[PDB]
RNA sequence: AUCGAGAGGAG
DNA sequence: CTCCTCTCCATC
């Protein structure tokens, strides 16, 4: 269910970071790794935020009313 | 009183191999009084050490076995949980019998 | 359900003053304080800043159970000091030490860029 | 779900042992502990 | 009230075994040679090593709370560079016309054996270690 | 629960400030104390912990198939060129000192489950309340605000005690206890109760 | 085109099975200390090879990392303790009206996933986070 | 077998002893053949030794048992107690189970002995016989919730 | 997701759990205890399918 | 110029990397501590959901609101709202904050925190804006909607501490190295063969000189200098952050200071 | 029946189980404001108390002591002696 | 059986138990809620009306109140309802149900109730959050881990009841216990690799470690004790202040197998007056040892100071290890290079060892050892040599393992772990066994149809020769699979019967009790023993101690 | 009231 | 023919 604001462990705003993960993930061809580093995300727990996150909201959109 | 010589026996034959002259003179070095105390509460500890009547001990033999029992899971010869159960019923059937013959 | 409101741990309660004061019965000129309301964040602190202090023979605190915010400042020191004043003392150097520190650290934050 | 859909029991030798047969039949790790330990299994 | 014991001993073997801070030292009497000495020295704050000469004292003076130092304006018996503080547990016929203690310097532990050492080397909880050059 | 039989239960929740932290700044999500660890083998929990370090770090599929070329020996070597310790461990310090831990830590992305049995809906008190109607004695469940069965074999341990007055007052003041009427001759309760 | 037939029990009596079926069955021709001692390609016959051993695992113990460095009752235990760690459990939890329905509010993919943990659906419908753990002595907590 | 033995000088010291270990128990007749002694031959079966010995060296062979069980576990129990279960068993003339058929029909109350296994057929027989139940022991106690003789109930209160 | 091997009866899922039962029309030898004067036995479950 | 000194070596919007020179461990942490979870910020403490078709239910949405970094600048003069006298909110406390989302669009429209409305009295004080760090400049996503959903709320937001909940916290990742080379042997290195070469230099390795072999322990030696780093979530702008550290620290220091004076 | 005050074996020491339903018979007199047969040196618990009551041996109560055989023995709480 | 003999009952709770490193042993951590909801009925008496006439004000529902009011006529005033509950004045005898309160008697156990110790006496301590929280030093007798076993609490209802708890049941009385005539209780995990660390001689803390130490014991006399290191810094040892906790008079002499009043090992241990000389303390000392400081401080001082001692152990060992601290990586179960090495050609003679009895049985030579089968002998031999394989594999890992190696460190503490659990872990498993046997033939003279028939080597019938941070391989993981379960299917049996046992044992002698003859009878009057035990001594006061009239020369005895 | 599954702790 | 517990389902 969506990407958290801030991240758990350590404190870090993460909500804002997510719709750019994926564009530096695809539109410019780049390595869930470095797309970590582009995004400021440099603390593994304030990495793991975002590398392990599944966004099932979008599915959860996919039903109608 | 012949069973209380007997039910002390033991504890005695301690209390002499301790308290003999030669050992409370050499090998530790008490005096009158501090003899005579040692002698005053080893009585009044011994005392407190009797059973009192009361004790609840068919439980609490009981359970003093049925516990380690409980510790018990896992050289050819029937042990551990399997053993006690032909033990406790008078086995009749026993899984290993053997002499051992001297 | 059983929990604790998140607001007692800085919050005093009623009829609970954010210090109780008691000579300690063991020793001499002797004190164990006990501080509502507050922790590690300067308990440690004082303890340490009540040690560079000559005067001083013992200082220690301890929280009781990290359930409550409570920890005691024991003080035993000198011959005729009261140890009052001891914390006092102490609780005043710190101040004047972090005082600078503020300034200090002013001044440097306004020498950098970006 | 996953699991509760491809769950094998059996009813009443030594029939909770995992059996060299199981290989790749029945899986050697799941199975409840006590009760029913072993006597029922997943594929 | 005053000085237990003195000399100045041969230090024949250091012992780094399984520990980095404490040591167990051996070493000999230069003077009588009947005598030895087995002790533990914090190597870390106090180095001590190979083929070494170090002074020994014992005293028991110079207890309800330990105050600190303000020493800086005291008298110390500092005159040492190595200090500890003990308790003596049992005193040993090693046989002879010779005699042996021993020491609890908070587990730090020493044996020392002699013969002069006894009126001198007494019993109870004060004794302390004083080492030096 | 962790994946690999570490059932655990929260004992004690600490904020940020009073946990232990490493140089990077990094609080733990979790202390777990590693006297679980070396009496029931689970060396895997451990790996896992090393592969996820390196995952959450090199962004990537941490690889924990059963059986492969996957080495502590090629997992380690990997978070070296990254800037940890090859196994794990992190120099922490202390909460409320500050002053550095005399020893090193593991530390680690490590995949924890939350599972079910949550203290909440198990905490269950009764001090008296509904019976049941065949004997009046209370009544099963913490569904009903039942009571709780003094079995035979607590019963056991209250006979060892030789607690006499107590166990007599499990076994008639709360729970039962009953005022029947019994005959001076016959000897059963054929007796009639016109009190009054 | 028969290059996987499907071989009951019964009939697994009269096989000769391989595990790898690479380093199984080429030709024998350094040994990396770290790695594991399997024995050998030893036997000659092999009437058909095994696809990937894993496949030998149930549902719930293949969402198991490294269950082969693991205590086996352990696995065993996480196998009974994984249909019991909560999550997203259908993605129509909204709509559906259940007697009990837990979710996670931002339940994370394992960092360390199994070739299993796929087909599973696992990774997609996950059931934990991916707490940073210390283990260590604290205050005995 | 090892044997930790007496020298004449006084200490105990070791000396080795080949000891025969078998695979089937008769004692009526191994130990009435010569080269062995007669006595020290031990069995693992304590209802033979019973049968032979008499009822006295049982209550010892059942000891040395039940021990044996326990203390190859690594736990020790203190002698008073496995003494009082293996004397339970001894008192009443041979070796009476810890079982049904042993303790839980021995003449007891029938209340009590109601309240172990056989619960109705005891009542029953309980009532075609008129046994008039003591109220002595526990149970019988515990049935008509009633501080009973035990610990604190033993003795009696008075001004 | 939902793959599905359930009915619905009464709203609540219900799922049939696969039965385990030894096979027929085998056939078998059972080594029977001492105490029985019946020692070897062929047994043979036999039912049509 | 009197007590404790302090270096910068880099700083920037989101970091104050420093060092600490002339100080006691004892505080150097304490500052930490206060920093990390005693000095005051603002979010969002109470939301008021009027119409939420969304798929997030209304918890879990009054949950990340909280979350949210709001501008806690001026934050020192608004009032706890606990202390004043209004009951529930006043602007003197409490600045409100509307959200209004409707799936307008086929194509899933978003919630960022930016289209948070400030509703109230801002008195001119600098408040309780969502802070963009964003670079399409629109921080947080909060919920995404469908076509024909909605979400309606009033938030709430009040002065706060991280000891009261982390939402509070203006402070994210302090970092704190003292004594790279373990001169003052705190630690004891666990290794295999080296130690040395197992474990790796601190970046903070260059400024602090080396042991050399020949030299012993020095046990005399005490815990100064320390190389921290202070991140900021960005409520309160980085050097603040140390600084209403320092003075809270301060603070409560001499009301236990007052406090001896009032018995 | 009767036993005398002579020919008395019956421990004159005080069994752990005797003692501890004196404290509570006490305990249970001193709970329903009975008097209290000594100075209460600003102790406000019956049981603690009867703690005090038997410390200083003011408390008017015998044991009687069944013997198996139906025979039984009279003690006064101030002539056996409380030790553990 | 069901209703009568075990009853439900009333005045009860139940709850998930955690760990609490700062509670007294007797204490019982009590969440506020379930000490809002149980009550005992107190009386109206002068000794209480002010605190009473409180409670009656403060409601069913803040902590220290209560529900109910009974009067004279006996009735229940409902102080939840009632037009009269913040006013009734109370007058002389009248009982008012009142919330369970901080210090009081509870029953507390934990299931299967085996002992009288899995039920006891305690002391209550309200708190916040909703676990029953107890002291990890309690954690022997009822069997417990915090991984949420839950538990059982009573409250008492009679003062004389309350009293049976207070005298009989506490459980510092049962810290020295009948069973075993040794002690239950004793230092575990967390305290114990503490108490191991802290005083090794090493081990160094000082001042302004050593004055909260100080201070973090209760029972502290305010005496900085006078440092065992003054010199160029004063230091205190590890050992130095942990003596502080032990109490005076107590005493301890051990000696291990390489201790000579010096130790130079620190074997042994040597204790005078409440101060320790010598010797590494740890599970021999510190434990549930019989000759353990627990055992003799019960005797010596009493049970009310060795309950007190518990704690401070505890709250001291605790302190110094929350601010040491250590923890345990994967890297404390490698092994070295050359070690590795070494383990694997340790295997690989011994695969040449069975290899080579399986060649000799081959090749009808193997001679038949007496009265068992050739195929039996053979089935010896390989399993002889392949323990020896893995045990001499296992010394090897050991032998390896530095003393900074946490896992030896808990090992040679006595925290956790063994012998086996290095050896494992480090080098390599072992055979698997199911019922007695190696890995047996499912498949028709094969293991798993990936192996030929007739193989009867180690690889074929469940021989797992890597170790476990290596990995087990597919075979391997199948017959490791087999063995683990072997386990678990008599953890879920080797229990139903070891219950009925139980069951039996205690319902056979259950009512035999010593009388006031010292005789011990039962419910008939039939003696079973004339005196208990054999002397009429109960087993608590009885200690191991040596009889030096016996063993030792005929010429030592007269000198 | 009655049946029946699935779990929890001792592994 | 192991204690104790929780929770959900279907019925004359
Ligand atoms: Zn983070
Ligand atoms: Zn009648
Ligand atoms: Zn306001």
């Amino acid at each position: 269910m969506i990407v958290p604001v801030r991240c758990f462990s350590c404190g870090k705003v993460v909500g804002d970071k997510w719709e750019s993960y994926l564009n530096l993930l695809q539109e410019d061809e780049l390595d869930e790794g470095t797309a970590l580093s582009r995004l400021g995300l440099k603390r593994y727990c304030c990495r793991r935020m975002i590398l392990t996150h599944v966004d099932l909201i979008e599915k959860f959109l996919r039903y109608n009313p | 009183q012949n069973a209380q010589r007997d039910a002390v026996t033991l504890f005695c034959c301690l209390l002499r191999s301790r308290l003999a002259t030669r050992r409370v003179l050499q090998e530790y070095r008490l005096t009158k009084q501090a003899f005579d105390w040692v002698l005053s509460n080893i009585e009044a500890q011994f005392l407190r050490s009797v059973v009192h009547p009361g004790e609840m001990v068919g439980v609490l033999a009981a359970q003093s076995i049925g516990e380690p029992a409980t510790q018990m899971t896992l050289k050819k010869v029937t042990s551990g949980v399997p053993r006690l159960k032909e033990i406790l019923n008078v086995a009749k059937n026993m899984k290993t019998p053997s002499l051992t013959v001297y | 359900m059983n929990a604790p409101d998140r607001f007692e741990l800085f919050l005093l309660g009623e009829g609970e003053s954010k210090l109780k004061i008691d000579p300690d019965t063991k020793a001499p000129n002797a004190v164990v304080i006990t501080f509502e309301k507050e922790d590690h964040t300067l308990g440690n602190l004082i303890r340490a800043e009540l040690l560079n202090d000559r005067k001083v023979l013992f200082a220690a605190y301890k929280v009781e159970h990290p359930f409550f915010a409570r920890f005691k400042l024991r003080i035993q020191t000198t011959e005729g000091y009261d140890p009052k004043d001891a914390l006092k003392n102490a609780c005043n150097s710190i101040i004047n030490k972090l005082g600078a520190l503020k300034t200090n650290f002013e001044t440097e934050w306004n020498l950098q860029t970006l | 779900t996953l699991s509760h859909l491809r769950r094998t029991n059996t009813p009443i030798a030594k029939p909770r042992q995992l059996h060299n047969t199981h290989w790749g039949l029945v899986c050697p790790a799941e199975t409840p502990e006590g009760q029913a330990c072993g006597l029922v299994k997943n594929l | 009230s005053n000085t237990l014991f003195d000399d100045i001993f041969q230090v024949s073997e250091v012992d780094p075994g399984r520990y980095n801070k404490v040591c167990r030292i051996e070493a000999a009497s230069t003077t009588q040679d009947q005598c030895k000495l087995t002790l533990d020295i914090n190597v870390e704050l106090f180095p001590v090593a190979a083929q070494d000469s170090l002074t020994v004292t014992i005293a028991s003076s110079l207890t309800r709370s330990w105050r600190p130092p303000q020493a800086g304006d005291r008298s110390l018996a500092d005159d040492y560079d190595y200090v500890m503080y003990g308790t003596a547990y049992k005193f040993e016929e090693v046989s002879k016309d010779l005699i042996a203690v021993y020491y609890s310097f908070g587990g730090l532990l020493m044996r020392l054996e002699g013969n002069y050492r006894n009126l001198n080397n007494l019993k109870q909880e004060n004794a302390y270690l004083l080492i030096r050059r | 629960a962790s994946r690999h039989g570490q059932k655990g239960t929260i004992g004690i929740t600490y904020r940020r400030e009073d946990m232990p932290f490493t140089a990077e700044g990094i609080v733990p999500d979790l202390i777990i104390n590693p006297h679980a660890i070396p009496s029931r083998m689970t060396v895997a929990h451990l790996i896992e912990c090393l592969l996820s370090k390196v995952a959450a770090l090199s962004g990537n599929e941490g690889d924990a198939s059963p059986f492969t070329d996957i080495t502590v020996e090629g997992i380690s070597k990997l978070l070296r060129e990254h800037g940890y310790q090859s196994r794990g461990f992190e120099v922490m310090y202390n909460g409320h000192t500050g002053k550095k831990l005399m020893a090193q830590i593991f530390f680690g992305p490590t995949y924890y489950q939350r599972l079910r049995h949550m203290v909440d809906d198990k905490i269950h008190a009764r001090a008296r309340g509904p019976m049941q109607v065949l004997t009046r004695q209370p009544v099963e469940g913490r569904s009903r605000d039942g009571g709780l069965r003094f079995g035979e074999m607590e019963r056991d341990c209250m006979i060892a005690h030789g607690a006499a007055s107590f166990l007599k007052e499990r076994l008639m003041e709360a729970s039962d206890a009953f005022r029947v009427h019994i005959c001076g001759i016959c000897g059963l309760m054929t007796v009639i109760a016109k009190l009054n | 085109e028969g290059l996987v037939e499907y071989i009951d029990a019964e009939e697994e009596e009269s096989i000769l099975i391989a595990m790898q079926p690479e380093d199984l069955e080429p030709a024998e021709a350094d040994v990396d200390p770290a790695k594991r001692i399997r024995v050998s390609h030893h036997a000659t016959t092999f009437t058909h090879c095994e696809i990937h051993p894993s496949m030998i695992l149930g549902v719930a113990a293949s969402i198991i990392p490294f269950p082969d460095h693991n205590q086996s009752p352990r696995n065993t235990y996480q196998s009974a303790m994984g249909k019991q760690a909560m999550g997203v459990f259908l993605t129509n939890y909204n709509v559906r009206m259940d007697t009990m329905a837990n979710i996670l509010y931002y339940p994370q993919k394992p960092l360390g996933t199994t070739r299993a943990m796929e087909y599973l659906k696992f990774r997609e419908l996950p059931a934990g986070q991916n707490a940073i753990v210390a283990i260590a002595c604290y205050s005995g907590y | 077998y090892d044997r930790k033995v007496p020298s004449p000088t006084g200490e105990y010291v070791k000396e080795p002893e080949w000891v025969l270990e078998t695979d089937g128990v008769n004692l009526s007749e191994v130990m009435t053949v010569p080269g062995i002694d007669p006595t020290r031959i031990y069995t693992n079966s304590f209802i033979d030794i019973m049968e032979v010995l008499g009822i006295e060296a049982g209550r010892a062979a059942l000891y040395k048992e039940v021990y044996n069980v326990i203390a190859s576990d690594g736990s020790y129990v203190n002698y008073r107690h496995m003494a009082l279960l293996v004397d339970v068993m001894t008192t009443q003339g041979g070796l009476t189970s810890v079982t049904r058929h042993g303790f839980n029909r021995s003449n007891t109350g029938a209340l009590m002995r109601c309240s172990f296994e056989e619960t109705v057929e005891i009542l029953f027989e309980a009532g075609a016989s008129a046994e008039l139940d003591d109220c002595r022991g526990v149970s019988e106690n515990v049935i008509l919730g009633q501080m009973a003789p035990i610990g604190t109930g033993a003795f009696d209160v008075m001004i | 997701f939902d793959m599905g091997g359930y009915f619905i009866i009464n709203g609540s899922e219900k799922v049939l759990i696969a039965q385990e039962r030894s096979a027929g029309n085998i056939v078998q030898v059972f080594k029977k205890a001492a105490p029985s004067p019946i020692s070897h036995v062929a047994e043979i479950r036999s039912a049509l399918e | 110029e009197e007590g404790p000194q302090v270096k910068i070596r880099e700083a920037s919007k989101d970091n104050v990397d420093f060092i600490l020179s002339n100080v006691d461990l004892a505080m150097a942490n304490s500052l930490r501590r206060v920093m990390i979870a005693e000095i005051p910020t603002l979010a969002i403490d109470s939301v008021e959901v009027e119409t939420n078709t969304t798929v997030l239910a209304d918890e879990f949405i009054a949950h990340r609101l909280g979350l949210i970094p709001l501008q806690s600048m001026d934050i020192e003069q608004l009032e706890y709202s606990r202390d004043c006298f209004c009951e529930d909110h006043c602007d003197k406390c409490s600045v409100v904050l509307t959200l209004q989302a409707f799936g307008e669009s086929e194509s899933t429209t978003n919630v960022y925190s930016k289209d948070l409305v400030i509703v109230s009295n801002l008195m001119g004080r600098n408040i309780g804006h969502p802070i963009i760090q964003d670079k399409e400049g629109n921080g947080v996503l909060i919920c995404k909607l469908r076509k024909g959903q909605e979400l309606k709320l009033t938030c709430v937001a009040k002065k706060g501490i991280a000891k009261e909940h982390a939402k509070w916290g203006p402070a994210a990742a302090i970092e704190f190295e003292y004594d790279p080379w373990n001169k003052l042997k705190h630690t004891d290195y666990w290794y295999e063969q080296d130690s040395a070469k197992e474990w790796p230099q601190s970046k903070n390795c260059e400024y602090e000189d080396p042991p050399n072999e020949g030299d012993p322990f020095d046990y005399k030696a005490q815990a100064d200098t320390f190389y921290m780093n202070v991140e900021s979530v960005g409520s309160i702008p980085v050097d603040q952050v140390v600084v209403r550290g320092i003075d809270t620290l301060q603070k409560k220091v001499a009301s236990i200071l007052l406090a001896l004076t009032q018995m | 029946k009767a036993i005398p005050k002579d020919q008395r074996a019956t421990t004159p020491y005080m069994t752990k189980y005797e003692r501890a339903r004196i404290l509570g018979t006490r305990a249970l007199q001193i709970s329903m404001n009975a008097p209290v047969f000594v100075d209460l040196e600003g102790e406000t618990d019956p049981l603690r108390i009867a703690m005090k009551e038997l410390a200083e041996k003011k408390i008017p109560l015998v044991i009687r002591r069944y013997l198996p055989d139906g025979s039984f023995e009279d003690w006064s709480v101030e002539e056996l002696i409380v030790d553990l | 059986r069901g209703n009568l003999m075990g009853k439900r009952v009333d005045f009860s709770a139940r709850t998930v138990i955690s760990g609490d490193p700062n509670l007294e042993l007797d204490q019982v951590g009590v969440p506020k809620s379930i000490a809002k909801t149980l009550t005992y009925p107190e009386v109206v008496t002068p000794y209480n009306i002010d605190r009473l006439t409180q409670l009656v004000r403060n409601g069913p529902n803040e902590h220290p109140g209560a529900k109910y009011v009974i009067r004279d006529s006996g009735d229940r005033i409902d102080l939840r309802y009632s037009k009269r509950a913040g006013d009734i004045q109370l007058q002389y005898g009248w009982k008012v149900e009142r919330h369970i309160m901080d210090n009081d008697p509870v029953l507390f156990n934990r299931q299967p109730s085996l002992h009288k110790m899995s039920m006891m006496a305690h002391r209550v301590k309200v708190i916040p959050y909703s676990t029953f929280r107890l002291n990890l030093s309690v954690t022997s007798p009822y069997n417990a881990d915090f991984d949420g076993d839950e538990m059982n609490l009573h409250v008492p209802q009679s003062e004389e009841t309350r009293a049976e708890l207070s005298q009989l049941c506490a459980v510092p009385l049962q810290i020295v216990s009948p069973q075993s005539n040794k002690p239950c209780m004793g230092i575990v995990q967390d305290t114990l690799c503490g108490i191991r660390k802290l005083t090794l001689r090493d081990t160094f803390i000082e001042l302004d470690q050593v004055l909260n130490m100080l201070y973090w014991v209760p029972d502290w006399d305010g005496v900085i004790p006078t440092p065992a290191i003054i010199k160029p810094k004063p230091l205190w040892s590890g050992k130095q202040i942990l003596s502080v906790a032990i109490p005076n008079g107590i005493h301890l002499q051990r000696f291990d197998e390489g201790t000579t009043l010096l130790s130079p090992k620190d074997n042994g241990m040597l204790i005078i007056d409440g101060q320790i000389i010598f010797g590494v303390v740890e599970k021999k000392t510190v434990g549930s040892s019989n000759g353990g400081l627990i055992h003799v401080v019960t005797r010596e001082k009493g049970p009310q100071v060795c309950a007190k001692l518990f704690g401070n152990i505890q709250k001291v060992v605790n302190f110094w290890l929350l601010h040491n601290g250590f923890s345990t990586g994967i890297g404390d179960t490698i092994a070295d290079g050359p070690t590795m090495r070494e383990i694997t050609e340790t295997i690989a003679e011994a695969k040449k060892k069975v290899l080579d009895v399986t060649k000799e049985a081959q090749a009808n030579l193997l001679t038949a050892k007496h009265g068992m089968t050739l195929r039996e002998s053979f089935e010896d031999n390989v399993v002889r040599f392949l323990n020896e394989a893995r045990d001499k594999a296992g010394r090897l890992a050991e032998v390896n393992l530095k003393d900074l190696n946490n896992v030896k460190q808990m090992v040679m503490a006595g925290s956790k772990g063994s012998f086996i659990n290095i050896a494992q872990m480090s080098a390599c498993v072992g055979q698997q066994s199911v019922e007695g046997k190696r890995i047996a033939f499912g498949f028709v003279d094969r293991t798993l149809p990936h192996f030929s028939k007739d193989d009867y080597s180690p690889e074929s019938k469940g021989f797992v020769e890597n170790s476990y941070l290596r990995g087990l391989t597919p075979q391997e993981f199948f017959f490791h699979a087999m063995g683990g379960r072997e386990g678990l299917i008599d953890t879920a049996v080797k229990t139903a019967e070891t219950g009925y046992i139980q069951r039996r044992l205690v319902k056979a002698l259950e009512d035999i009790m010593v009388h006031y003859d010292n005789t011990t009878r039962n419910s008939l009057g039939n003696v079973i023993q004339f005196i208990y035990g054999e002397d009429g001594m109960d087993a608590a006061h009885i200690e191991k101690q040596s009889l030096d009239t016996i063993g030792g020369s005929d010429a030592a005895f007269e000198k």
